[PDB]
C-alpha cells in the first residue's frame, strides 16, 4: 500500500504498521499473540460442545479449530502464523472469540433438527463455453 | 506605435474619422457596455489580423500567438443589439473551433433552399408559433373526423 | 346560444389540460378581480386573452394559470385605440369588463372609462356577431342621481353599454375582501401608520361586504345560466353591517387597545380632503394616495349600499356567499396584528400527543 | 506537511486524550516534541509568527500577477466537436427533397418519448410525414434518433444558442424543423463528412 | 472490522487457491450440511463479484433469517460482515407476491452471496437492524416502495416518496405516472394536489416478436 | 371492470410465442380495462387523457 | 437537571436536517429525503434496455461513465458478450478520467463548504479541460451515454490521445498548487483533524465503501480485489490512512488522484488497435455504412433500434468502484426486451445514514464539514 | 512547474473536424468477413440451468477441505489476479 | 369481547386524544367543531368494519398511524384537511335528497359520457 503521510514510516517494524492502520486504537489495544490464539481456540473447542456430536455443525466448527491450532502449533513465530492465516492476529483471535460467541444461538434454534427425509433442492449453471469453446 | 492603434481603431469601428468615432452615439454605448468596450477598443486593436467578412458585416479576427481558446474572435457590426445568432452557418464552426474552415479557405457547397441567418425574434409577437396558437392566422382544431353539418 | 356556449365544445373531465370551449377576454386582468376571474377561467380549461397597459411584471402572474398555449398576454393596451380593442376580442365568444378608477388623473377622468370605453366595447362587440356574451362590472352603490361622481359615470356608463349591448349582464357587486383588495387594506392602513383616522358622521351608514372568491364563482355561474343575459344582479354577502361594526371588528381583530378614530362631520373631512383633490389634476398619479381621501368617499358614506329589495343575488345563481367577518375571509388581517399571528402556550393539549411530537416542535 | 500536533485537534475527545495520556507519542504522524533550544524556536516560529499562513498568501500573490482563463462571450466562443449533440434539425437531398420517410425509428428509439409522427402517402405515391413534432422540453438531447434514422434525416445540430421567452416557442412542429435543417445545412454536411469515417 | 492494510508490497493475487476453491464451489455444499433448516433452495449462479465464477443464492423462510443472517456474519468461514443492500421483487403470478433479496459481501475472502425470503402483502419480515446497522434504511425504503412491513423496527416510516403518499409505487399493479398531479392555484395561495391529467398520454409499444422463444 | 383474456395471434404473421399455446412456459393471460375519455391538444393536437389506468394492465400484469 | 433538548431545521434550500443540540453539541441528526426522488427504478421498468441507459447519466451526475458501466456490465453478464481489448482500455481511461473531475468537484466543494474559495475556482479550469476530453468523444460534456453493451459506442477520435498526454503533463503541477492553499493550513486542520471518525468495524458495520473505507485503514479496492475489464493489467497503489479523519479522507483523495493520473498515463501508452465494439450483432448494432449496403444489417439496425435485444431469464448484481465507493445495479430478468426490476444500489445512501453517529458530540459548524467529507449526491441517493 | 494554459498550437493544434489524416476504423474482424456462420459462437442462447439432484445425503468431508490447506509459510498458493477479461480473440 | 383485540377503539381513542393539538395547531378553531372532527375520523373507522384479517386490522393501523404523525408534524397544511377529509363528508352528507328529482344516473349522463375518476 501507499502511505498517505508525508514522514517516512519504517513499516518493517510490525507494532509501527499496528499503529499506522489503526489496529491499536480502534481494534484491539493490547498485543494479540500466539497463545491468545491458543487459548481463544480452546474455548470454541469447549463452547462447541453443547451442538450434538453427529451434527455437521459441530464437525465443521471442530475441524477448523483442529486446523487452526496446528498451525498455531507448527508455526513459532506470530509473523508465520500472519502469513499462513492471511490476517493480523487481532483478526484472528477476534475470529476465534466471534466463533465461540455463536454457538449457544445456532444451537438455541437447532438447525440440525430436520426430518430424516429432508430435501433441498439445487439449481446449477452451466457457461455456453463448456460445449462451444475448445474441450 | 499610436499611429497603428488609431488606424486599427478605425478599420475595427468602421468610421472614417477619430472625431467622428468620439461624437458617435456607439462610444455612448462602449462608455456604458464595457463588454463591447473591451472588445473593439483592447482585442480589435492589439495583436492579430483580419480573416473575413460575412454578409451581415461581422468582422472576424485571429492571432496565432495568443491562448488556446482565445485565438480567434468576432467584432459585431450592429454595436448596440449585438447577437451571437447574426453569424452565419460558414463561419460558426471556425469561431467555435470546431472545424479550421471559412469562406476564406474553403468553397462550401450552397443548398438551393438555404435561408440565410438573421437574428433572433424571441420576445417579440412575429416569434415562431405552433399551429394550434393563437397568433396563427387560422387556429387548427386537430380532429380526426369530420361532423355532420345539415 | 342558450346553453351551448358551456356544452357544445366541453373536452375532457374539465381540469388544467381538459377544453371547456370558452374563449375569453377580460379586460383589467391584471387587477385585484380581474386575477382571480382569469384564473377561474383557466383553470377549466378554458382559453383566455388578457391586454393590459401596465409593465409586463405585473401581468407575469397571468402567465401560471393556464396550460400552453391559453392564456394570451397582449402588452400595450390603448383603450382609446379601436384596432387593440378589435384585435383582442377577434377570437372571444365572452366579454368581461373589469376596468375601473378610483381617483382621477390628468390624464384619465371618470367618464372616459367609466361612460366612453365601455360603449365603444358594447359597440365593437356587437359588430363582430362571435360574441355571445358580455359581463361588464359596476358598483352596488351606482346610481346616477349620486352626488360622488364614479357612481354616476357608473350608472351612465351601465345604460350606455345596455344599451348598445342588448343581452350585457351587468354585476354590481358590494365592497370585495381578498388578500389584494382596496377595502380592508386602506381601512388597516388608516388605522395603523395615521396619526388619527377620521370616521364620517355617526359611521351608521350600511354595507355589504363579499368575498372575492364567490365573485368569481359568480362569473362562471353567469356563464352557465342563459337567463341571466341582460340582466343586473347585486352581489352581497350573508350580513349587513355598517362602518362602526366595521371598524370595530378590525380593532378587535388587529389587537389594537387604543380606539384611534374620531367621528367628524361630512364639511370637516370635505375641508380636510379639499387641497388633495383641487390639485388631483395637472399630476401623474402618486403612489399610496387613499382612494379615501376624496369627496366621493364622503359622499358615499352618506348613504347605504345594500343590495335592493327584488334584486337578483348570489341565491338565483345557487350561490350561498362565504362569511366575511370570520373564517377564512379575516385570516389575511389576523397577520397584521401586534406582535404577529402565532399559535399559544400550545400546551393544555399537547399532554397524550405522541414522543416525538412534543420534542419536535420543543414542548 | 501532514504532521500532527497535540493541540490541533478539531474535536474534544481527541483533545482531552492528548493532555491527560501520552499516547499520541506512539503515533508515527505525530510530530515530536523538540529535544534543544533550536527546535524549541523552529516550532515557535511555526506556531507565532504563522509562516505557513505566508505560503498560501505567497501563491495567491503569484496568481495575481499570472494570466487569466476567461473568455469574453459572445464576442470569444469556447471549443466544440463535430460530434456535438444541439438542435434537432431536418435534411433535404440536394435536390430538395426531403431525405425522412417516415419510417418511425426515431420516435420509437425516444427514450423521453418526445417525438410524434403522423403520416400517409403523398400525391405522387412518396412515402412522407405530415406531422412531425420534437418537445423540445421532454427532450435529453441523447442523439439516439439520430443514430436510429437510417437516411441521416434527423440530426442534433452545432446550435446550442436557442433559448426563448414563452414555452410554445419550443413545442416544434416538422415547419420549423425544415427550416432550422435549412439554415444549418452547410455545417451539418461539414461535420458529417468527418464523422462519416467513424459511424 | 476486517481487510486491514497488512502486506506493505504490492500484491498481485487475488485471494488463495484453497479458500477461493472452496468459496466458489463448495460454499452452497457446505451451507447445506452445516444449517439445514434454514435452507430451503439454493441457486449457484452468475457469480456477483466477478464474471469468472460461479456464487451461491440462498432461499429461506422469514422465521429463521435472523439465525441464518448471523450465522453468516459470525462463522469462521463465511465472514459476511457488510450488507449491501436490501430490496424486493414483485410477482403477481404467484400466491406470495414479494421475494425479499439480501446481498452481502465478505472482505476476509473476497467472496458475495445473496439471500432470498418470499412472502405476500400481509406477512411480516424479521428485521435485522440488529444484525446489520445499514438495514434500516433499506428497510424503510423497501417498506415505502412495495409495502412489505418489517417487524421490530425502532421507526419503520417512509423515506423516499411524497408526505401524504399513500400507495406503494414500485408495485406491479402501480400506475406508472400514479393518480394525483400537483400545481399551484392563484385562488387558494396553496400548491395543491389534483386528479391526473395528461395533455399527451403515455404511448406504450408493443414490441415483441411472437417469434421469440427466450420469453418466460 | 376488468377482462381477463388471453389475446389470439395476430394475423399478420405466422409465430406462436404469444398464444396460450406457450401457456405453461410463458405467462399470456392479461387484465384490461375498458377506455376513459381522449381528447386533442388545441395548441399542438397530441391525445390527452385522464385514466390513470390507461396502460398498467396491458404493459404490467401477465 | 432535566434538560430537554433544542432541535432545529436545517435548510430547505436539498437536503433537510432536523438536528438536536443539548446547548452547542449534538445529540441527534435525522436526515429528511426524497425531495429529488423522480421514481428512476420504476421508469426503468417501461423502457428497453437501451432507452434506459441514459438513466444512469443522471443518478451520479458528477461520474457518469462509472454509473454507466455497472448497468452494462450487469447486462453482459446475463448476455454473456465479451468486450473487445481496445473498449476495455477506452473504459478503463474513461473511467479515470471520471474519478478526477469527480475527487476535483468533491475537494474543492468540501474547501469552499469551509470557506476556502480559491481552490474552486482554480479546480474548475481542469474539469473544464476534461469536459473537453468527454465532448470530443461523446458530443455532450456530461450525459455522455458513451459506455454499451459489448463496448464502446464510437471510436477514439484522432487526436484525443494526444490532449489528454498534454493535460496529464501538467496535473500534478495543479495539484501540487492546490495542496499549498490546504494540506500544511492550521485553519484547515483545525476544522478537519479528528472531527467525524470512522473506525473499521463502523465501516464494515454501515455499508461504507471508497476512501472512507481507505481512512480507516482497510486494504479494499474493487478494481484490485475483483477486476473489471483492464484493471488488472494496471499497475497501481491503494493509498492507505489510519484515523478515519476528514483529514485523513482529504489525503486519501488526493493520492487516488495522483494514483488516477498514472492509471491515465499507462493507458495512453497501452492503447491497441482493433475493434472498440463486440462483434455479436444481435446485440450491438451495425455501422452506418453496412446498414446502408447489406440486407442482414439493415433488419439488425431495425430490429436493435425498435424492440432491443432479448436479454435471457435471470438475475445478477454487479458493481463497479465508483469514486463514491461501491455502485450496483440488481438485475432481473424474466427474458424479455425489458428489465423485469432493476434496484439501484448506492454508496451514498448508506454514507448518509451514519450522519446520526458521526455528528454525535460535534458542533453545528461541523455538520457541514461531515456532509461534505461524505461525498454524496442526491441524484444517486434519490433515485 | 508545468504552466496552466498552453499559448497558441501547443494543444489542440488541430480542431476535431479539420483532423490532418484521414481515419480507416474497423468495425468487423477479418476472421468474420467471409466466415459468417453464426451458432458456433451463440454465447447468449447456449448457457444451462439443472436441477442438481436433491442434496441431502451427499458426504461432506471436511478433513478433505482442511488436507489441502498449508500450515507453513512457503507452500502457501496464492490465486493471480486476472489481466484482462476475456476477449476471445478480437 | 371485542374482535382483535379491540385496537380499532384503542387507535380511535388515541386520535381522539391527538384531535385538539391538531385543531390549535392547523388554526382549524373557526372552520370545523371537536365533535364533528371525532365524528368524521369514526366514519373513516367504519369504511373496514367488516374486515376479516387481523393482519389487514394492524396494516392499516400502522398506516392510519402514519397518517397522523404526517398530520402532526405540518407535513399536511390546513387546506389538505379541507380538501381530503371534511369536505368529501360533507359532499357525502349534503347531496342526500336533494332538491331536484334527477336519478344520479341522470345527473351522470349530463355530465360527461364516462363516470368521474378520482375526487
Ligand atoms: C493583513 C492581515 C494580517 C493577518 C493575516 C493572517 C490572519 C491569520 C488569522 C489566524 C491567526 C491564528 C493565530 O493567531 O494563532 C495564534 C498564534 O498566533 C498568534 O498569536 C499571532 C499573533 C502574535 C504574533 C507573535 C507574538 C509573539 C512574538 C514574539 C514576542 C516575544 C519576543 C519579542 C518581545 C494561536 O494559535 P496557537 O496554535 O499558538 O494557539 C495555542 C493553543 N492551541
Ligand atoms: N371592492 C372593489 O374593488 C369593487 C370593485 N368594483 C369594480 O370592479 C372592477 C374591479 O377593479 P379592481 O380590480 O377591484 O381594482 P383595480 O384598480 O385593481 O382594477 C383596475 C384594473 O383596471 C385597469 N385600468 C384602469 N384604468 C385603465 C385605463 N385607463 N386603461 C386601461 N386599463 C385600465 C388596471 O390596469 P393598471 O393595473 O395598468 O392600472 C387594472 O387592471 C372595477 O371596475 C371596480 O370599480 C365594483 C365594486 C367594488
Ligand atoms: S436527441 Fe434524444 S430526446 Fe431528442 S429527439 Fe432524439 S432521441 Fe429524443
Ligand atoms: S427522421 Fe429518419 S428515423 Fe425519423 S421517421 Fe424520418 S426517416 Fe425515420
Amino acid at each position: 500500500f501507499k502511505a498517505v503521510a508525508d514522514v517516512e514510516i519504517d513499516f518493517n517494524n510490525r507494532e509501527v504498521l499496528k499503529k499506522y492502520v489503526g489496529i491499536r486504537d480502534h481494534l484491539s489495544k493490547e498485543p494479540g499473540t500466539r497463545g491468545k490464539l491458543i487459548e481463544a481456540l480452546t474455548e470454541v473447542l469447549s463452547s462447541i460442545k453443547a451442538a450434538p456430536e453427529g451434527s455437521d455443525y459441530r464437525k465443521a466448527v471442530e475441524a477448523s479449530c483442529i486446523y487452526r491450532l496446528k498451525v498455531c502449533k507448527e508455526n513459532e513465530s506470530d509473523a508465520a502464523i500472519e502469513e499462513v492465516l492471511d490476517a493480523h492476529l487481532e483478526e484472528l483471535i477476534k475470529e476465534a472469540k466471534e466463533e465461540a460467541r455463536l454457538v449457544p444461538l445456532i444451537a438455541g434454534n437447532a438447525p440440525w433438527d430436520v426430518p430424516a427425509d429432508y430435501a433441498v433442492p439445487v439449481v446449477d449453471y452451466t457457461d455456453a463455453a463448456t460445449i462451444l469453446d475448445a474441450p | 506605435s499610436l499611429s497603428g492603434y488609431f488606424s486599427r481603431l478605425l478599420e475595427a469601428s468602421g468610421k472614417k474619422s477619430v472625431g467622428s468615432f468620439f461624437a458617435s452615439w456607439e462610444f455612448g454605448k462602449m462608455l456604458v457596455d464595457g463588454n463591447l468596450a473591451h472588445n473593439v477598443l483592447v482585442r480589435a486593436t492589439g495583436a492579430g489580423r483580419l480573416v473575413g467578412t460575412d454578409y451581415n458585416g461581422n468582422r472576424y479576427y485571429e492571432n496565432e500567438e495568443a491562448a488556446y481558446g482565445r485565438r480567434r474572435w468576432i467584432v459585431y457590426k450592429d454595436k448596440f443589439d449585438y447577437n451571437p445568432t447574426t453569424i452565419p452557418p460558414e463561419w460558426h464552426g471556425w469561431l467555435n473551433y470546431i472545424n479550421d474552415y471559412n469562406p476564406t479557405n474553403t468553397q462550401f457547397k450552397q443548398p438551393t433552399y438555404q435561408i440565410e441567418a438573421s437574428m433572433t425574434k424571441t420576445g417579440t409577437q412575429t416569434c415562431y408559433n405552433p399551429k394550434g396558437s393563437w397568433f396563427s392566422a387560422k387556429p387548427r382544431n386537430w380532429r380526426k373526423y369530420e361532423s355532420w353539418t345539415p | 346560444y342558450s346553453s351551448t356556449l358551456m356544452t357544445a365544445d366541453k373536452l375532457g373531465p374539465g381540469g388544467r389540460s381538459s377544453v371547456s370551449g370558452i374563449t375569453a377576454t377580460v379586460f383589467g386582468a391584471n387587477g385585484f378581480l380581474g386575477s382571480y376571474i382569469v384564473n377561474e377561467l383557466a383553470k377549466r380549461g378554458s382559453q383566455v386573452v388578457c391586454p393590459f397597459r401596465s409593465t409586463e411584471n405585473e401581468a407575469m402572474h397571468l402567465k401560471q394559470m393556464g396550460d400552453l398555449g391559453q392564456i394570451v398576454l397582449l402588452p400595450e393596451l390603448d383603450i382609446r385605440n379601436d384596432d387593440d380593442i378589435k384585435r383582442a376580442i377577434s377570437r372571444s365568444n365572452v366579454i368581461i369588463n373589469c376596468v375601473g378608477m378610483r381617483l382621477q388623473t390628468k390624464n384619465w377622468s371618470f367618464e372616459d372609462v367609466h361612460v366612453d370605453f365601455p360603449k365603444r366595447l358594447a359597440k365593437l362587440a356587437a359588430e363582430t356577431g362571435q360574441v355571445q356574451r358580455l359581463i361588464h362590472f359596476s358598483d352596488m352603490g351606482a346610481d346616477e342621481n349620486h352626488k360622488s361622481l364614479r357612481m354616476r359615470t357608473k350608472a351612465v356608463g351601465d345604460k350606455e353599454v345596455l344599451d348598445a349591448f342588448p343581452d350585457a349582464t351587468i354585476v354590481r357587486p358590494g365592497d370585495i375582501v381578498g388578500i389584494e383588495d382596496h377595502f380592508y387594506n386602506y381601512l388597516i392602513y388608516q388605522l395603523t401608520l395615521t396619526v388619527f383616522a377620521p370616521v364620517v358622521e355617526s359611521g351608521s351608514n350600511k354595507i355589504q361586504p363579499t368575498y372575492v372568491l364567490d365573485v368569481a364563482d359568480a362569473v362562471a355561474a353567469l356563464l352557465r345560466k342563459p337567463d341571466t343575459a341582460g340582466k343586473t344582479l347585486y352581489l352581497g354577502g350573508p350580513e349587513v353591517l355598517t362602518m362602526r361594526e366595521v371598524y370595530d371588528l378590525l380593532l378587535k381583530t388587529l389587537r389594537i387597545y387604543r380606539d384611534d378614530t374620531v367621528h367628524l362631520p361630512a364639511w370637516a373631512v370635505k375641508a380636510m380632503y379639499k387641497p388633495f383633490d383641487s390639485v388631483r389634476r395637472m399630476l401623474p398619479g402618486l403612489p399610496m394616495t387613499s382612494p379615501l381621501a376624496t369627496e366621493d368617499y364622503v359622499e358615499e358614506m352618506l348613504r347605504d349600499k345594500v343590495v335592493p329589495a327584488g334584486a337578483l343575488g348570489y341565491a338565483d345563481l345557487g350561490i350561498v356567499p362565504q362569511k366575511v367577518t370570520d373564517g377564512l375571509a379575516i385570516e389575511p388581517v389576523r397577520h397584521a396584528r401586534v406582535g404577529g399571528y402565532r399559535w399559544g402556550d400550545m400546551s393544555a393539549v399537547a399532554k397524550d400527543i405522541p414522543e416525538s411530537v412534543r420534542k419536535y416542535y420543543n414542548i | 506537511g501532514t504532521e500532527r500536533r497535540p493541540g490541533e485537534s478539531g474535536a474534544w475527545k481527541q483533545i482531552e486524550r492528548q493532555r491527560y495520556a501520552s499516547d499520541w507519542e506512539n503515533d508515527p504522524t505525530f510530530k515530536r516534541t523538540p529535544k534543544n533550544l533550536a527546535e524549541v524556536l523552529d516550532d515557535s516560529a511555526s506556531m507565532l509568527l504563522l509562516t505557513d499562513v505566508w505560503r498560501g498568501m505567497a501563491y495567491t500573490l503569484g496568481a495575481f500577477f499570472d494570466k487569466k482563463v476567461t473568455i469574453m462571450y459572445p464576442f470569444e466562443k469556447g471549443q466544440l466537436s463535430p460530434r456535438f449533440r444541439g438542435e434537432h434539425a431536418l435534411r433535404r437531398y440536394p435536390t430538395g427533397e426531403e431525405r425522412c420517410i417516415a419510417c418511425k425509428l426515431c420516435e420509437a428509439i425516444c427514450p423521453a418519448q418526445a417525438i410524434t409522427i403522423e403520416a400517409e402517402e403523398r400525391e405522387d405515391g412518396s412515402r412522407r410525414t405530415t406531422r412531425y413534432d420534437i418537445d423540445m422540453t421532454k427532450c435529453i438531447y441523447c442523439g439516439f434518433c439520430q443514430e436510429a434514422c437510417p437516411v441521416d434525416a434527423i440530426v442534433e445540430g452545432p446550435n446550442f444558442e436557442f433559448s426563448t421567452e414563452t414555452r410554445e416557442e419550443l413545442l416544434y412542429d416538422k415547419q420549423k424543423l425544415l427550416e432550422n435543417g435549412d439554415k444549418w445545412e452547410t455545417e451539418i454536411a461539414t461535420n458529417l463528412r468527418t464523422e462519416s469515417l467513424y459511424r | 472490522g476486517y481487510a486491514y492494510a497488512r502486506k506493505t508490497t504490492d500484491k498481485d493475487y487475488i485471494a488463495s487457491e484453497h479458500m477461493q476453491a472452496f468459496g466458489n464451489t463448495q460454499l452452497t455444499d457446505y451451507i447445506i450440511k452445516t444449517v439445514p433448516k434454514f435452507v430451503k433452495m439454493a441457486v449457484t449462479g452468475p457469480a456477483q463479484s466477478s464474471v469468472l465464477y460461479q456464487e451461491p443464492t440462498i432461499y429461506t423462510t422469514p422465521e429463521s433469517l435472523v439465525p441464518l443472517m448471523v450465522f453468516l456474519r459470525d462463522h469462521t468461514n463465511t465472514q459476511f460482515k457488510c450488507l449491501l443492500d436490501v430490496t424486493a421483487v414483485d410477482f403477481p403470478e404467484r400466491a406470495a407476491r414479494f421475494e425479499v433479496v439480501y446481498h452481502l459481501l465478505s472482505p476476509r475472502w473476497n467472496n458475495r452471496i445473496r439471500v432470498k425470503v418470499c412472502v405476500d402483502e400481509v406477512t411480516a419480515v424479521p428485521t435485522l437492524c440488529k444484525v446489520f446497522n445499514t438495514a434500516n434504511w433499506f428497510e424503510r425504503e423497501t417498506w415505502d416502495m412495495f409495502g412489505v412491513f418489517f417487524s421490530g423496527h425502532p421507526d419503520l416510516r417512509r423515506i423516499l416518496t411524497d408526505y401524504g403518499f399513500t400507495g406503494h409505487p414500485l408495485r406491479k399493479d402501480f400506475p406508472m405516472t400514479g393518480y394525483q398531479e400537483v400545481r399551484y392555484d392563484y385562488g387558494k395561495k396553496r400548491v395543491v394536489s389534483e386528479p391526473l391529467e395528461l395533455t399527451q398520454e403515455f404511448r406504450y409499444f408493443d414490441f415483441n416478436s411472437p417469434w421469440e422463444t427466450l420469453n418466460r | 371492470k376488468a377482462r381477463i383474456y388471453a389475446p389470439a395471434r395476430t394475423a399478420s404473421q405466422s409465430g406462436l410465442a404469444r398464444t396460450v399455446d406457450f401457456a405453461t412456459t410463458t405467462p399470456a393471460w392479461k387484465i384490461e380495462f375498458e377506455p376513459t375519455a381522449k381528447w386533442q391538444n388545441p395548441l399542438m393536437g397530441w391525445t390527452s387523457s385522464a385514466d390513470p389506468l390507461e396502460n398498467v394492465g396491458r404493459s404490467a400484469l401477465v | 437537571a432535566k434538560v430537554n433538548n433544542f432541535t432545529l431545521n436545517f435548510g430547505p434550500q436539498v437536503l433537510r436536517l432536523v438536528l438536536e443540540m443539548q446547548g452547542e453539541i449534538i445529540m441527534r441528526a435525522d436526515p429528511h429525503i426524497g425531495l429529488l426522488h423522480r421514481g428512476t427504478e420504476k421508469l426503468l421498468e417501461y423502457k428497453t434496455y437501451l432507452q434506459g441507459l441514459p438513466y444512469f447519466d443522471r443518478l451520479d451526475y458528477v461520474s457518469m461513465m462509472c454509473m454507466e458501466h455497472s448497468y452494462v456490465l450487469a447486462i453482459e453478464q446475463l448476455l454473456n458478450v465479451s468486450v473487445p481489448l481496445r473498449g476495455q482500455y477506452i473504459r478503463v481511461l474513461f473511467s479515470e478520467i471520471t474519478r478526477v473531475l469527480n475527487h476535483l468537484l468533491a475537494i474543492t466543494c468540501h474547501s469552499m463548504d469551509v470557506g476556502a474559495l480559491t481552490p474552486f475556482l482554480w479546480a474548475f479550469e481542469e474539469r473544464e479541460k476534461l469536459f473537453e476530453f468527454y465532448e470530443r468523444v461523446s458530443g455532450a460534456r456530461m450525459h455522455a451515454a458513451y459506455f454499451r453493451v459489448g463496448g464502446v459506442s464510437q471510436d477514439l477520435p484522432i487526436g484525443l490521445l494526444r490532449d489528454v498526454y498534454d493535460w496529464a503533463r501538467q496535473f500534478a503541477s495543479r495539484l501540487d498548487e492546490m495542496e499549498e492553499l490546504l494540506t500544511g493550513n492550521r485553519i484547515w486542520k483545525e476544522r478537519t483533524v479528528d472531527v467525524g471518525t470512522i473506525t473499521a468495524q463502523m465501516a464494515w458495520d454501515w455499508g461504507c465503501s471508497g476512501p472512507i473505507l481507505r481512512a480507516s485503514g482497510i486494504d479494499w479496492d474493487l478494481r484490485k480485489t475483483q477486476p473489471y475489464d483492464a484493471y488488472g493489467k494496471m499497475q497501481f497503489n491503494v493509498p492507505i490512512a489510519g484515523h478515519g479523519d476528514c483529514y485523513d479522507r482529504y489525503l486519501v483523495r488526493l493520492q487516488e488522484m495522483r494514483e488516477s493520473l498514472r492509471i491515465i498515463y499507462q493507458c495512453l501508452n497501452e492503447m491497441p488497435d482493433g475493434l472498440y465494439k463486440s462483434p455479436d450483432g444481435k446485440v450491438c448494432p451495425p455501422s452506418r455504412s453496412t446498414m446502408k449496403q447489406s440486407m442482414e444489417a439493415l433488419i439488425h439496425h431495425f430490429k436493435l433500434y425498435t424492440e432491443g435485444f432479448h436479454v435471457p431469464a435471470g438475475e445478477t448484481y454487479r458493481a463497479v468502484e465508483a469514486p463514491k465507493g461501491e455502485f450496483g445495479v440488481y438485475l432481473v430478468s424474466r427474458g424479455g426486451n425489458r428489465p423485469y426490476r432493476c434496484k439501484i444500489r448506492s454508496p451514498g445512501y448508506a454514507h448518509l445514514q451514519m450522519t446520526d453517529v458521526i455528528s454525535r458530540g460535534a458542533m453545528l459548524a461541523d455538520v457541514v464539514t461531515i456532509i461534505g467529507t461524505l461525498d454524496v449526491v442526491f441524484g444517486e441517493i434519490d433515485r | 512547474f508545468e504552466h496552466y494554459l498552453p499559448m497558441g498550437l501547443e494543444y489542440r493544434k488541430f480542431s476535431p473536424g479539420t483532423q490532418p489524416v484521414k481515419a480507416v476504423v474497423p468495425h468487423d474482424s477479418p476472421k468474420l468477413v467471409y466466415d459468417i456462420k453464426y451458432f458456433v459462437r451463440d454465447y447468449r442462447r447456449n448457457n444451462k440451468y439443472t436441477a442438481r439432484t436433491v442434496d441431502a445425503k451427499t458426504t461432506f468431508d471436511f478433513d478433505k477441505l482442511y488436507a489441502g490447506m498449508p500450515t507453513k509459510p512457503e507452500q502457501v498458493k496464492n490465486v493471480t489476479r486476472p489481466l484482462i477479461m476475456p476477449t476471445r480473440g478480437y | 369481547k371485542r374482535l382483535f383485540g379491540g385496537a380499532a377503539r384503542h387507535f380511535y381513542f388515541e386520535i381522539c386524544r391527538c384531535l385538539p393539538f391538531i385543531q390549535r395547531l392547523h388554526k382549524m378553531e373557526e372552520m370545523v367543531s371537536l365533535k364533528e372532527l371525532r365524528a368524521i375520523v369514526k366514519e373513516k373507522f367504519k369504511e373496514y368494519k367488516d374486515v376479516k384479517d387481523g393482519r389487514v386490522v394492524d396494516l392499516l393501523i400502522f398506516k392510519g398511524r402514519e397518517e397522523i404523525e404526517t398530520y402532526l408534524l405540518m407535513h399536511k397544511q390546513r387546506h389538505h384537511v379541507v380538501t381530503e377529509v371534511v369536505e368529501p363528508y360533507y359532499a357525502k352528507q349534503r347531496a342526500v335528497k336533494k332538491v331536484t328529482t334527477n336519478s344520479p344516473f341522470l345527473d351522470s349522463f349530463l355530465s360527461s359520457g364516462y363516470a368521474a375518476i378520482g375526487v
